[PDB]
């Protein structure tokens, strides 16, 4: 039954295997005679299932490196929270928040970078920071720097600890293969104690110590009064006059009256109007019915005891009109190989990263924080990226696990080979409804660009000449509009403001929500965010399905994984590999998060930020023309790319300058991508011919034989350095347009 | 906040 | 004690004990049953007074 | 003599130990899969020592309290256990020294100990060889772990005989659980309701029904 | 021993104290003689 299971001391410490490199693979530790063999020694370093063939092995060094990987995560988070405790302004900000700009990055005075110190405020000079963590802080209840000092020790101490963990359990204890391969236990334990016990202690906390110290700095009162957290838990005359339930004690919640506790844990939802950030109240509620959801919901599948449930016979007795028989083998399929289980977290992962960008900046749950802009721009960006990469990767893993992992006589899936019997079909539907797509949405932009050329304004797909207006979603603010009147008979207000009607929220004369209005431009803009997500989808699709084999080429599995092509005949066969169609979607995938971004940027900055004045009138940043002149590439050109950019070039001889030169040194990189992207090997290796000859002619020639990269290793190099320069373009265009106006 | 800024000035 | 909420849930949890015994023991009764049967008495008693309660 | 006894656990747990009643729901005695802190033996050391620590915490936390009321020690003395200077915020006392030197003192004392006996339990007659100022003659130890017995140890010449030494052990591992569930009964009290033990035995012997668990939780 | 010197031979650790010194060189250069244009000495 379900057990603890361990080796001792399978490996032994030793710096015998430190001196040899390429250790793990016998080619590999040969020796080096041309310069290939550096390339493939950081090629094939995490490559564990290809070094070995056992599964113990590969779990092991999976553990391992997972532990190392936590305790680089703690050193992390222990280096921010000590910069904030020591160079920062942290204090001042508690004071004054609307009117200081936080900064925790002070930079020396070496060769005239001092320039780089800005005044940002509150008799302080430093790199402004849009991380968020003062926010963080502030929500938290910390009000000093001696917190702040000891949670850094703490996260080193943390930091250490999991170095030891992860060595003691490589070098000492490993854990057998039947250890790993119980889910039923690693699901109670991940679901009932990870995720409600953490929550529940975190809604403790915001109960005891979060909730008064932030009614304190709500009420006005100055930071260094406020009593310390820990008077709060030893006075109980405090808490009471703060909170007449708590007089009470515990005694309400073992009687079922909960009512009593109606002071501190509500219903209200909505924005607070003074800090424009969630009710904490609220919060902790949520937190609370997390917790007991997800501790009732750890306790479903049997371990060792007679109750529960088991996977297996969950996913054998499932009888379907659909499905039928279907899910039979996939139990084994899903405990044998570790790609699957890659994959698929890596695409849960991805979603749940968009959704929480989403969710973030329409219901901004910090206080303060709606107000930063670029807090909110950096961190709405940020994650959507996060998310795109990791959606990305989650195809490359799946191409890997049929490419490599995939028998049809040990292990057999029906709906699997249900899918594979009938590609031809998926993929032919796949790309019509691509090119319909495509066709549509950027014939609309195309067609407009060319009216308004001719001057013809009237033939438009316009506000004013010819409308496409999004019913449905109209409809559905308004639903959610009327809900809280009816539909949600507890709730007091709406659940977010940007549901069409009530009443705009502002904070220190800055506009903090108001109601987001739908129109063409809006539906043109979501029909080509679809058209994007489904050429990606497309792309991932078709290299995991014809990873096996195809028509051009019945026998693709014995060339492997990364393979860059099979020969000039059949007219032709680059590019075959899922490897390549990995590389193909990597460019879609940011050109389509790039689009989303542009949009939100320049929809946020027209049509809901702003400044209000005392009459009552609100004057937004662009002057909503978002409207009117986003129908045509002219307009996306001109009002969005020519204008905003301003900052970015103008900001020589400033404060952010830095800015500026990263804005130069993406396009450089961009630029230099194209010289991989573009050539080819044979070029390069018979120019390296003569420059070795130039060599050999001074008897400075070296023993490693200089060679050209692979053709794998150039296109994976182009592809990396037009990522990065397009992405470091948009930060700095990004970070300085909105630190300079916001 | 003055003393944390001077911390990167002492020499 | 002897109030509506107590007496009902009481009644409640006793009820899906007598369930679950019957649909060191004569009949295959371990712990952990007897465990599962009083903590959904428990939540099923909850529920139902605040239901009955809020109205 | 079996307490929820397990299929799984009477498969190793032969009776060989004293107070060997088969009660293992969780297996973590199981002896396969055994390696770090997790050994039978070094379990049943871990709960030997633990037996005798909280015995003699269990006895000390309580005397003095005892001691005082009969007025038998003076009053500035006598302080009940978590008022002795261990918790400074629920309060202190004075000494002959600050309390950090005494935590070095104990400190350096207590690794004096428990470094030989940790040096015993890897090497067994190792410890009995260096020159330790004549005194290594009587710590040998008997080869057995959990007893080391001798003249330091066993001066009064207790248990010579097999079957009394049995009944000794058995004896020893019932009273240590006892004083361990006493401990944390101390603990768990001391967290509640912020009173001595004795002070709370003696409320609940004035009047059962209006001292209990359910009164200060009120209801 | 032998073994963590072989080590630190290895090109990369090698590389990466060569450069850190070298740095470390320059910048003492640079903040002992803040800035200059042309070779004043002789
Ligand atoms: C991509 C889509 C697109 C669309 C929808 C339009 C739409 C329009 N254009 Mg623009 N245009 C586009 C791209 C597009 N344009 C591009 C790329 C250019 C090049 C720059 C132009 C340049 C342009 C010019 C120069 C002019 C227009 C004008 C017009 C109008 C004329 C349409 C017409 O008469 O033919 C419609 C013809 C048909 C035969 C329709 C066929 C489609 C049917 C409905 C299919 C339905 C299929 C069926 C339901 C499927 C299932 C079958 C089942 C039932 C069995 C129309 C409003 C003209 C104008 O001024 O209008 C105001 C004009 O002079 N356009
Ligand atoms: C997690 C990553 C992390 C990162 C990127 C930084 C980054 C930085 N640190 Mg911080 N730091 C961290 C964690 C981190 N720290 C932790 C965990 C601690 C606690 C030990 C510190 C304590 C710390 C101190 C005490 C100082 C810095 C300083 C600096 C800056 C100069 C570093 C230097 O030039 O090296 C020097 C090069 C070698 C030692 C070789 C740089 C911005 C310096 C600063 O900014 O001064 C103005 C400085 O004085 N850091
Ligand atoms: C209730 C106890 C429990 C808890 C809390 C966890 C929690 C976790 N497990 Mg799981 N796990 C459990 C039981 C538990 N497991 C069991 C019984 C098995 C075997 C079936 C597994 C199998 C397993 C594997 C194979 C892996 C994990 C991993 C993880 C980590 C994921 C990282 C993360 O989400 O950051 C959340 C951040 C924090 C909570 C870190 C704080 C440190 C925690 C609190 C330490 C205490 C946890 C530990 C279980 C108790 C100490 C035991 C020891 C002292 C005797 C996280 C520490 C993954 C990992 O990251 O590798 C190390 C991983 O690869 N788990
Ligand atoms: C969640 C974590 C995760 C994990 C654990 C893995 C695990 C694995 N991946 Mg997958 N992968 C992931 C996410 C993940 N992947 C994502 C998000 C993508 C989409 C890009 C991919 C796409 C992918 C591909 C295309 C391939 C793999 C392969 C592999 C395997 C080999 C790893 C390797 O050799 O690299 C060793 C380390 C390196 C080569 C590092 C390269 C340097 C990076 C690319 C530079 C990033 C630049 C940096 C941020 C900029 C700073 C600038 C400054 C330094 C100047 C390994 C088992 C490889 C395979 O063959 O599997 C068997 C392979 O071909 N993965
Ligand atoms: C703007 C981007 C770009 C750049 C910079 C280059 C650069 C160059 N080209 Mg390429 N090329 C490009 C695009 C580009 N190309 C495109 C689009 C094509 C069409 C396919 C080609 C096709 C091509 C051909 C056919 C040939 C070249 C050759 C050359 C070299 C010419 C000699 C010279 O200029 O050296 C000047 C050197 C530099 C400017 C390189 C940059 C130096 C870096 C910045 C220094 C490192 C500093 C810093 C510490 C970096 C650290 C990195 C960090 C990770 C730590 C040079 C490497 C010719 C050749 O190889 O000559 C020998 C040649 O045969 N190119
Ligand atoms: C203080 C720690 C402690 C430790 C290490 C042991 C150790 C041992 N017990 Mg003992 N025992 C204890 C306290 C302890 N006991 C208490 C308080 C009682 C109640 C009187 C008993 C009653 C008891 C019985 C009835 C039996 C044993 C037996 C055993 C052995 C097998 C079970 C097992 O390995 O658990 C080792 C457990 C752990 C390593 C730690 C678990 C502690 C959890 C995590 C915390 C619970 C704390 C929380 C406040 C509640 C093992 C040598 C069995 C036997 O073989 O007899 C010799 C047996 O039948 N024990
Ligand atoms: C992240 C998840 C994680 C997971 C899944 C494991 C998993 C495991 N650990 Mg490892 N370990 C971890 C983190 C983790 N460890 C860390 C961070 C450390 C450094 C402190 C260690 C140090 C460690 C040691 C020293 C030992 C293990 C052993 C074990 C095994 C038995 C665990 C046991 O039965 O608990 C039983 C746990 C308890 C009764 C004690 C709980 C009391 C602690 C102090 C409270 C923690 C509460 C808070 C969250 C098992 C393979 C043991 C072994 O090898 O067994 C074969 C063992 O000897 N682990
Ligand atoms: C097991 C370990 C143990 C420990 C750590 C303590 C610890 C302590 N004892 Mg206790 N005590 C114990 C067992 C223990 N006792 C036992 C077995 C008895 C019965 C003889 C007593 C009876 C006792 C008395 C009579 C007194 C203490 C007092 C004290 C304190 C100082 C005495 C000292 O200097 O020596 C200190 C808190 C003294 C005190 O001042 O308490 C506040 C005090 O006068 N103890
Ligand atoms: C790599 C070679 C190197 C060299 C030759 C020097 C040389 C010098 N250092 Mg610098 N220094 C270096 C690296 C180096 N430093 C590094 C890596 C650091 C970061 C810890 C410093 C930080 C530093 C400080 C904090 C001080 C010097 C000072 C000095 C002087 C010492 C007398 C001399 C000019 C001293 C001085 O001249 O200050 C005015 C001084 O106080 N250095
Ligand atoms: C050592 C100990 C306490 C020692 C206390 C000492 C020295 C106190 C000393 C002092 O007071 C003095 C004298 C005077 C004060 O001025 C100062 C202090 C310092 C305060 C407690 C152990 C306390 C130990 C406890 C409570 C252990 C409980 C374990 C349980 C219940 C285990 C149960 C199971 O493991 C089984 C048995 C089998 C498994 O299959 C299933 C499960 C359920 C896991
Ligand atoms: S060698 Fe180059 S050009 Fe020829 S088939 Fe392969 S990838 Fe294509």
């Amino acid at each position: 039954e379900v057990k603890i299971l361990v080796d001792r001391d399978p490996i032994k410490t030793s710096f015998e295997e430190w001196a040899k490199p390429g250790h793990f693979s016998r080619t590999i530790a040969k020796g080096p005679d041309t310069t290939t063999w550096i390339w493939n020694l950081h090629a094939d370093a995490h490559d564990f299932d290809s070094h070995t063939s056992d599964l113990e092995e590969i779990s092991r060094k999976v553990f391992s490196a997972h532990f190392g990987q936590l305790s680089i995560i703690f050193l992390w988070l222990s280096g921010m929270y000590f910069h904030g405790a020591r160079f920062s302004n942290y204090e001042a900000w508690l004071s004054d928040p609307t009117h200081i700009g936080p900064s925790a990055q002070v930079v020396w005075s070496i060769v005239g970078q001092e320039i780089l110190n800005g005044d940002v405020g509150g008799g302080f000079r430093g790199i402004q920071i849009t991380s968020g963590f003062f926010q963080i802080w502030r929500a938290s209840g910390i009000t000093s720097e001696l917190q702040l000092y000891c949670t850094a020790i703490g996260g080193l101490v943390f930091a250490a600890l999991m170095l030891f963990a992860g060595w003691f359990h490589y070098h000492k204890a490993a854990p057998k293969l039947a250890w790993f391969q119980d889910v039923e236990s690693m699901l109670n334990h991940h679901l009932a104690g990870l995720l409600g016990l953490g929550s529940l202690s975190w809604a403790g906390h915001q109960v005891h110590v979060s909730l008064p110290i932030n009614q304190f700095l709500n009420a006005g009162v100055d930071p260094k009064e406020i009593p310390l957290p820990h008077e709060f838990i030893l006075n109980r005359d405090l808490l009471a006059q703060l909170y007449p339930s708590f007089a009470e004690g515990a005694t309400p919640f073992f009687t079922l009256n909960w009512s009593k506790y109606a002071e501190f844990l509500t219903f209200r939802g909505g924005l607070d109007p003074v800090t424009g950030g969630l009710w904490l109240t609220d919060i902790a509620h949520h937190h609370l019915a997390i917790a007991i959801l997800f501790l009732i919901a750890g306790h479903m599948y049997r371990t060792n005891w007679g109750i529960g449930h088991g996977i297996k016979d969950i996913l054998e007795a499932h009888k379907g009109p659909f499905t039928g028989q279907g899910h039979k083998g996939l139990y084994e399929i899903l405990t044998t190989s570790w790609h699957a289980q890659l994959s698929i977290n890596l695409a849960m992962l991805g979603s749940l990263t968009i959704v929480v960008a989403h969710h973030m900046y329409s219901m901004p749950p910090y206080p303060y924080l709606a107000t930063d802009y670029g807090t909110q721009l950096s961190l709405f960006t940020h994650h959507m990226w996060i998310g795109g990469f990791l959606i990305v990767g989650a195809a490359a893993h799946a191409a890997i696990f049929m490419v490599r992992d995939y028998d049809p006589t040990t292990r057999y899936n029906d709906l699997l080979d249900r899918v594979l019997r009938h590609r031809d079909a998926i993929i032919s539907h796949l790309n019509w409804v691509c090119i319909f797509l495509g066709f549509h949405s950027f014939g609309l932009y195309i067609h407009n660009d060319t009216m308004s050329a001719l001057g013809r304004p009237q033939d438009m797909f316009s506000d004013t000449a010819i409308q496409l207006q999004p019913v449905f979603a109209q409809w559905i603010q308004n639903t959610h509009a009327l809900a809280p009147g009816t539909t949600a008979p507890g709730a007091t207000t709406s659940t977010s403001l940007t549901w069409g009607g009530g009443d705009l929220v502002a904070v220190g004369g800055k506009v903090a929500l108001l109601p987001i209005p739908l129109g063409t431009a809006d539906f043109l803009v979501h029909h080509i965010h679809a058209f994007t997500i489904h050429v990606t989808v497309l792309i991932l699709l078709k290299g995991v399905l014809f990873a096996r084999s195809s028509r051009l080429i019945p026998d693709k599995a014995n060339l492997g994984f990364r393979f860059p092509c099979d020969g000039p005949g059949r007219g032709g066969t680059c590019q075959v590999s899922a490897w390549d169609h990995v590389f193909l979607g990597l460019f879609w995938m940011y050109n389509a998060i790039s689009v989303v971004i542009f949009h939100f940027s320049w929809k946020m900055q027209s049509d809901v930020w702003g400044s209000i004045s005392d009459q009552g009138v609100v004057t937004h940043i662009t002057g909503g023309n978002f409207a009117q002149s986003s129908i045509t590439i002219n307009g996306w050109l001109r009002d969005f790319l020519w204008a905003q950019a301003s900052q970015v070039i103008q900001s020589y001889g400033s404060s952010l300058s830095a800015y500026g030169l990263f804005f130069l040194g993406a396009h450089f990189v961009w630029a230099f991508s194209l010289m991989f992207l573009f050539s080819g090997r044979g070029y390069w290796q018979e120019l390296i011919e003569s420059i070795v000859w130039a060599h050999n002619k001074l008897k400075v020639a070296p023993a490693t034989q200089p060679r050209a990269l692979s053709i794998v290793q150039g296109r994976a190099v182009g592809v990396t350095h037009y990522l990065l320069g397009g992405i470091a373009t948009t930060w700095a265009f990004f970070l300085a347009r909105i630190i300079a106006v916001g | 906040s003055g003393a944390n800024f001077a911390r990167a000035f002492t020499v | 004690i002897g109030s509506s909420t107590n007496l009902i849930m009481v009644t409640s949890t006793t009820l899906m004990l007598f369930a679950g015994r019957f649909g060191g023991d004569p009949a295959g009764f371990t712990l952990a049953d007897t465990l599962a049967c009083g903590t959904v008495g428990h939540i099923i008693g909850v529920g139902v007074v605040l239901g009955l309660k809020n109205i | 003599p079996l307490w929820f006894a397990s299929s799984q656990s009477l498969s190793y747990l032969d009776g060989s130990l004293p107070g060997d009643y088969g009660f293992d729901p969780l297996g973590l005695s199981d002896p396969e899969g055994t390696g770090g802190f997790i050994e039978p033996r070094w379990l049943a050391y871990g709960e030997i020592i633990h037996g005798r620590f909280a015995m003699l915490g269990a006895a000390g936390a309580i005397a003095p309290e005892i001691l005082g009321k009969a007025g038998l020690i003076p009053a500035e003395t006598a302080l009940p256990w978590f008022q002795t200077g261990v918790i400074p915020p629920a309060g202190t006392y004075t000494y002959w020294a600050d309390n950090y030197t005494l935590f070095v003192l104990e400190m350096a004392l207590m690794g004096f100990a428990e470094h030989r006996r940790l040096q015993d339990w890897y090497n067994p007659g190792s410890m009995g060889k260096q020159y330790f100022l004549g005194l290594e003659k009587g710590l040998a130890g008997s080869g057995n772990p959990a007893y080391p017995g001798g003249p330091f140890f066993n001066p009064l010449g207790f248990g010579k005989d097999e079957k009394s030494l049995k009944e000794l052990k058995l004896k020893e591992v019932k009273n240590g659980r006892l004083a361990m569930l006493a401990i944390l009964g101390y603990f768990i009290q001391g967290l509640v309701t912020g009173v001595g033990p004795y002070q709370n035995l003696l409320d609940h012997l004035a009047d059962p029904v209006n001292n209990n668990v359910l009164t200060s939780l009120k209801f | 021993m032998r073994d963590l010197k072989t080590y630190l031979s290895v090109a990369p650790v090698i590389s990466t104290l060569w450069f850190a010194a070298l740095a470390g060189l320059l910048i003492e250069i640079n903040r002992l003689f803040p800035d200059a244009l042309i070779f004043p000495f002789f």
